């Protein structure tokens, strides 16, 4: 789990990906702190519904237990970065959410084109960048 | 005098899960002991007097084998969990609903506080289905469903519920079902801060045969290991079952404790130290 | 085709009651059978889907008396009262609460409908006193207090309420409590419209020996009259008494009527005739 | 361990006046120091937590006082209540609404609760009078009217309200009113169950020069001789008739006990004994 | 419509997409059930608002019409499949929301790099099949 | 006659803003003048009772260095803001909520209509903490929070909120906030209609020196480049920068006028051409 | 402001892109009509929460300071079309989001496979393409 | 007080006097109870409001003065009893009411002529006793 690793080989060029990750609602602020003191500060949530039936198990929340057609309810977490660090973002979250059941959650990587930050226009490397972040956090520590 | 500069040093704990629900699980040897007993109701009505809302979830097991044996159609039990023929399965009902779950209701309203006893049945309040091995159980129960519809309005006008481990599914059907899978099973469904069970050990010990090995507090993961790694064993991998199932749809806590002793239920949640072994997501 | 314009000549009976409570009580005597048992159900059903405010409270006589066989205790009845030791009570209990409450709720709940069942220890509903010769019955309670609180938001959230008839005093002892009795006070806490007496007979009977001697109409003095006369005995004493109790703290009618008869409660409200004996005056 | 056996047996106290309203006024001259006043603050957190509805009504004299001697303005009391010509009541009015009675919702708002604190001009809480001998005292104020509209939500809300005691009459006129006056109207106003004055005694004494000629408990003939007799006199003089001007109109008791005692709130309600001199009768 | 055929044809290489459709919500359940009758159980819904004006007609939602400027009322479904599912689901999801007004709805198909299930740590295709699903029900009528 | 067929024209007016929030800052010269006092309290009490929520928080730097100076420790300012040590901290409570705030209150209630005051400790409907130059400046604070429900019920309840510009961190330490920029960033909390200041200016003119250069109407990037380009300055960039934080998070528009005028606030509203100058998003 | 440029250098062959803008709930309406204004008339919204913490700022809604690990609320926009309309869409959204203080927004811009109208069963360049849109106007301009 | 007596003398012959009390609402339980230890247990509840007003003083209630013209709550209690009881029972309802005051309350005395009992018909002396009542308690004290 901590050493997941993503291919990325069918987008070779490609500067930026989203993380695109589906989880238990009630982990959303354990995540959300995991990624902050690692210096992942850019992220946009989504509360969705959804379904992942395996087989015939059906899954439990809320006490009750769903199988096929019944939605239920997951946080989203949208979060988009630089190539390198796409496996230690996948890593952390799901690290973060999991526990084992499942329901648990899943985590899709998609290719991104650009980035724009509208307050100063800034684009590409300079847009995606946050002062104090990951990147930053990396150079303190060299 | 002292009494009272004791009172005042407990405000931080009353504060800290002020509003918050707790589902409790009483069961076993604590619930045959009388002195126990009132000691237990008198705990949870101090608990809804200072402002957390508790709910109470009983078993009773040795009361029905007392019936079944007068009745000769002796007990018979697979991995902790009762063979539950139809006859059973009346009497079952007769005895948790109609004579504990009643006894419950009724000292907790002699103790100056106003209960409602339901079960399953009552406002739908669980849905069954029949549990993996039926071939072999008969009618023993897995929760499909909780609705806990009925308990809001109760909680409201300030009533506290006491819950007996039966229901039906939807073809109106009973099934048995084991008392802290529902416990547990409801305190999801109500995003209980804690769940809390009383059973007849001090909790988790790193090894069981030493009493002061017990474990204060631990994670899923790390009592996880623990199962796979046989460290602990026996009439306790099921009841860590529950509790995992239960911190992994959202209850904030869940412990395991000793109903043995005086007040365990207050020690609990009135100190730092705690009563047993507690379990975090 | 023309099944329909019997629905529409129906509406002015519909109308007349539209919005009114109904005190239902289901004699353990007229539970015969799973199929009238479900008769009588989907009856009640109707009735709140059509707009009527329907309560059910219910016996279990024989239910107990069956229990009773089996465990090898014995069994006496005076003037329609059972004489109620605590062994006895507490199988009272059971039975009550535990098997029959939860099968009607069990049933209802299967009908499309929501049930919650209560006995009066349940959010206080009744307090129970002793009786003057408890000295000769032993735990068999009048009914001191009835507090409704309990059953406002469950009306009000929709559930139809299943009532059992056993209480504690304020001390916290139980009390085997006559299921008319407890109809009969219901009714009058709750300002009811009807309250309606399923039982195993046609109605009351000018002579007990024979079905066809139905008193159609009758009044409270020639109904009091009865009893000294002697023509009403053992368990319609309590039934006779709970009406003419129940008529003079304000509920406008009472009846008696034959709960195996399908469809009886029905007949009763949904007519002019009636379905057995009505009492007024 | 045994520290949680103390709290346990705290129940019948907290159940005895659980849901009733409780009008404490906390004495300026009790405000010794930071630790004492919070202390009290403890105090008043710990019984709302625990079910009360407590209201706090405080005074100020003293800083009052200093402040006077700061900016070189002379002071006087006659008979407990102190002369306010223009200038002094714009003193009065800025030291205890902007020192105070900030003051102190600042500190229970940091003990975990959330505090409110009016004026009489807010919301209209009170209207004020002049006195017939303003003449002598100036702006100084009774109490003509209480509108409580405004703590209603508050209290709905959960919010602690804490009052300062100026006002105005219709005309917009501002005056100063004595803090007992008010706080023993504001609790006939909202019926209140007790009205509780923390001052700087151990009570209302038999002799003021003596602290252990403690009165333990006196009633309202008894008291009224006191003042006459010349022994209450200063500022124990609206202590004690605001008591009997509250008893009178429906308080059920009233009580003055020392603000400097550790947790003396406390004692006075989790207690038989008290912490003071009790009034009635 | 029951012969739709995508152009995947700029992303060779690429082995996962994302089927986003949006449509009328009171479709929602009956296109979960034809996906669930065949083998699609992975699936994540998010309601959202939308604006579709075309020309000057106005759609019509909730009795009332709707035009330029006027969010109304969608339900989207994200559906992560490999790249031979990708024309079946299409046609599935357009043939069940379908009923030929304006505002009927919209799908896109996106690239997708690498799919994680976090319960496992399983990614690719393990992570992506699900038992009983789709492509196990054709190895079952085979 | 006429006064009649004028009302009629104010309709359109009145309609356009009504059940919208209103925050008005209140200060400087507007506020010392007694004219001007009772003249914008009877512009508030009208937009109330034509339908607007109007919502008035106050300064007073002016009477707080008239007590400075009594008190022979006179005030400090830099760039705008007063130099707040905690003695200093003390009396700027004192006068803004003890002083200002209740006479403000006082009026309008003798306006015949109901306030109610409050400051940032009062339902935490403000936490502070230390601003950028703590270093200077010491107790002067940023708003880090604002909590709006004690506002909820009371604006529900008709009272027309008058807010003081004192709070604390949640260590339940004073700061001294500025007034406008709680005016700001209430605005902001609520999503009002409008952020209204009345200043001793004709609002913001093309060039300082000309006084019929009046901006009527201007944007956020419009009034950005005039600071950028000098063309306004001094006294006036702050202000300007509360509205741009204020617009920044939804505030519809934010005007600064001249509060020298009669009926200034009525202006603003009343008409097309307005009362100074207005700035959009 | 006005002349950003997208790098889409990473995506030849590829003819569709999803900008997808994430900014301040109470400009939603002005974006919305500034695209309505010029022929943008296909968009779908999604109201969000998120976290752009740079450096140690913190950003101000509701007139309270959320830094790292508070999620605050944005609305988002995603707005699927041609290549060739990409760089004019991003200026027009940053232009009527802007307000000049931080939390303003971020833009991304993502690689579109296919696009299907319901409806019609249109496909490609027929299915994006809006009676009345951008592309028609610089029509009748020309 | 404790000796009170009233002046019955314009009504010789009449035999039954019904006592009129208007006192402080919070009162009626403790006056209740007193006439329930002495044998009075026939009596009947009102709740009013008045007006008495003396001088120019004014009356508080609910913590706020009332004068001219302001009513101000009181409950009332009718008590109907024998000659030989009237000013035993004047007694003690001015005994158990009194607070010292104004606003205390008034009493009144009335004639009345006959009194009958519903349930059994009967009718004066029979009709106004009551088993284990003040008479009766007098018998078994004698
Ligand atoms: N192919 C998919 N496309 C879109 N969303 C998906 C897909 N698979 C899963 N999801 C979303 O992820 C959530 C979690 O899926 P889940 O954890 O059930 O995946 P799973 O593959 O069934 O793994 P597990 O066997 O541990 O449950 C679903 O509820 C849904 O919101
Ligand atoms: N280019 C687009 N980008 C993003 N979302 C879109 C786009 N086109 C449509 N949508 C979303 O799809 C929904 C449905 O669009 P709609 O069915 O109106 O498409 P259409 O092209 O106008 O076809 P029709 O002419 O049948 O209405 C819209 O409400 C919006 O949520
Ligand atoms: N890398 C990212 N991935 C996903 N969402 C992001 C990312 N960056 C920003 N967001 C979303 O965009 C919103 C606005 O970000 P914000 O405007 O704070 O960006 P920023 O880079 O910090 O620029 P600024 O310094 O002007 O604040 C966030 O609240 C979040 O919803
Ligand atoms: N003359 C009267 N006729 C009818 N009702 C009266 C009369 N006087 C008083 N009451 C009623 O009795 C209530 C109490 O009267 P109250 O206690 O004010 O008597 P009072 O004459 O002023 O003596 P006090 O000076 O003690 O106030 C009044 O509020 C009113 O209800
Ligand atoms: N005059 C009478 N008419 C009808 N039934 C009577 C009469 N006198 C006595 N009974 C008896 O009273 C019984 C009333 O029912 P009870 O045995 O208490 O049953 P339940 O309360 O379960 O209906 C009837 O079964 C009948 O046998
Ligand atoms: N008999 C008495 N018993 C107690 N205190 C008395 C008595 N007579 C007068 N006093 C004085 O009355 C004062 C009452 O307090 P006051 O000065 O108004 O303070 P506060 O109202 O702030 O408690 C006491 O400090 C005490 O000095
Ligand atoms: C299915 C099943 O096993 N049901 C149990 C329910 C009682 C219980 O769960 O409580 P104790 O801890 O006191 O045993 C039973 O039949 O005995
Ligand atoms: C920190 C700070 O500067 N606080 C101000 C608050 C008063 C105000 O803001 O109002 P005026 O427009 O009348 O000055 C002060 O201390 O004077
Ligand atoms: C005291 C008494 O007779 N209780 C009844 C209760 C049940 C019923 O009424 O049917 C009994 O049979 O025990
Ligand atoms: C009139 C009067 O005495 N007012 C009091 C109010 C404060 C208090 O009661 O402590 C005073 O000291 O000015
Ligand atoms: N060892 C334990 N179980 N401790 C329990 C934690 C302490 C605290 N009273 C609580 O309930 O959260
Ligand atoms: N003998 C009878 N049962 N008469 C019943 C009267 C019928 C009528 N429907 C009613 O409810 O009042
Ligand atoms: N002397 C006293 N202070 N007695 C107080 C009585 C104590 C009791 N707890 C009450 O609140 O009524
Ligand atoms: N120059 C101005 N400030 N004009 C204000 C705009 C006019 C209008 N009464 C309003 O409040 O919206
Ligand atoms: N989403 C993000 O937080 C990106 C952070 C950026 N890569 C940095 O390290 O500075
Ligand atoms: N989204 C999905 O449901 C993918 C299903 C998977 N391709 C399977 O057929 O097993
Ligand atoms: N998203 C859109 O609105 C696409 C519009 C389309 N490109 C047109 O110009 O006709
Ligand atoms: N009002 C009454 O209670 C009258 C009592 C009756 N005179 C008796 O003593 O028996
Ligand atoms: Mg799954
Ligand atoms: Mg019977
Ligand atoms: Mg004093
Ligand atoms: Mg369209
Ligand atoms: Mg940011
Ligand atoms: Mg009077």
């Amino acid at each position: 789990l901590e050493s997941i690793q993503c291919d990325l080989s069918a987008f070779p060029g490609v500067k930026f990906f989203r993380i695109e990750a589906i989880f238990r609602p009630w982990r959303l602020p354990f995540v959300i702190d995991t990624l902050s003191k690692y210096g992942i500060r850019g992220l946009t949530n989504t509360p969705v519904k959804g379904v992942g039936v395996q087989g015939g198990s059906r899954e439990r929340y809320a006490g009750t237990e769903f199988g096929p057609s019944n939605l239920v309810d997951k946080e989203k977490l949208d979060i988009v970065v630089s190539r390198a660090q796409v496996d230690a973002v996948v890593r952390l979250v799901a690290a973060s959410a999991y526990t084992g059941e499942i329901g648990d959650g899943k985590i899709f990587v998609h290719p991104v084109a650009e980035v724009v930050r509208i307050r100063t226009a800034e684009t590409g490397l300079e847009a995606e960048k946050m002062e104090g972040g990951m990147e930053d956090m990396m150079k303190k520590k060299k | 005098d002292y009494r009272v500069e004791i009172l005042s040093e407990s405000l931080p704990f009353i504060q800290k899960f002020r509003g918050k629900t707790i589902v409790v699980k009483y069961g076993g040897a604590a619930m045959t002991s009388p002195e126990l007993k009132s000691s237990v109701v008198s705990d949870l009505v101090l608990l809804a007097c200072v402002g957390l809302r508790p709910i109470l979830v009983h078993g009773g097991g040795p009361d029905i084998n007392r019936y079944l044996k007068q009745l000769n159609i002796p007990a018979e039990f697979r991995d902790g969990l009762r063979v539950t023929d139809a006859t059973t399965m009346e009497i079952v009902s007769m005895v948790l609903v109609g004579k504990v779950n009643k006894n419950l209701v009724s000292l907790i309203n002699a103790a100056g506080a106003t209960a409602v006893g339901l079960s399953g049945h009552d406002g739908r309040l669980l849905t069954a289905r029949p549990v993996p091995n039926s071939a072999q159980l008969g009618f023993v129960g897995e929760v499909a469903r909780v609705d806990p519809s009925v308990l809001r309005p109760l909680v409201d006008y300030g009533y506290i519920p006491v819950i007996a481990s039966v229901a039906a599914d939807d073809s109106g059907q009973a099934y048995n079902i084991n008392a802290d899978t529902v416990a547990g099973e409801l305190a999801a469904a109500l995003g209980a801060e804690k769940l809390i069970l009383l059973t007849d050990v001090a909790g988790i010990l790193e090894n069981k045969e030493d009493p002061s090995s017990l474990i204060k507090e631990i994670d899923i993961k790390g009592v996880k290991k623990m199962i796979e790694d046989g460290k602990v064993a026996g009439g306790m991998i099921p009841k860590v079952k529950c509790c995992i199932r239960s911190l992994a749809q959202g209850v904030k806590t869940a412990s395991i404790i000793d109903g043995r002793r005086q007040h365990s239920l207050l020690h609990e949640i009135m100190s730092d130290e705690g009563a047993g072994t507690m379990i975090t997501g």
